[PDB]
């Protein structure tokens, strides 16, 4: 249980800053606040394109 | 007649060793190392989920 808090931690920078949820409840953060996967950059796969 | 080694019905002779196919070994023997054990059922702890 000492060790599985340290990186329960680590792994909310990354939950927080790309997808900004919660990680307890992984419900949405309140705010809208900025998140990574708000960039209009996406490439989506097609199953043409998924397997490349 | 003329007298051939049909009419003594010689015994074959027998020889040494067997021949035999191979058999395939154990593999969990191999991928997973023996455990030192005492005799019963083992019980082992593991994490379901964590924090």
């Amino acid at each position: 249980m000492a060790d599985l808090s340290g990186v329960a931690l680590g792994r909310a920078l990354d939950l927080i800053g790309i997808h900004g949820i919660n990680p307890l409840t992984g419900a949405a953060l309140a705010g809208t606040p900025p998140k990574i996967i708000d960039t209009t950059n996406v490439v989506e796969l097609t199953t043409e394109t998924l397997g490349l | 007649a003329v007298l051939k080694t049909s009419s003594f019905q010689l015994p074959r002779h027998l020889v040494p060793g067997v021949w035999q196919k191979a058999q395939g070994q154990s593999v969990l023997a191999r991928l997973s190392n023996a455990e030192p054990q005492e005799f019963g059922e083992q019980q082992y702890m593991t994490l379901t989920a964590p924090p």
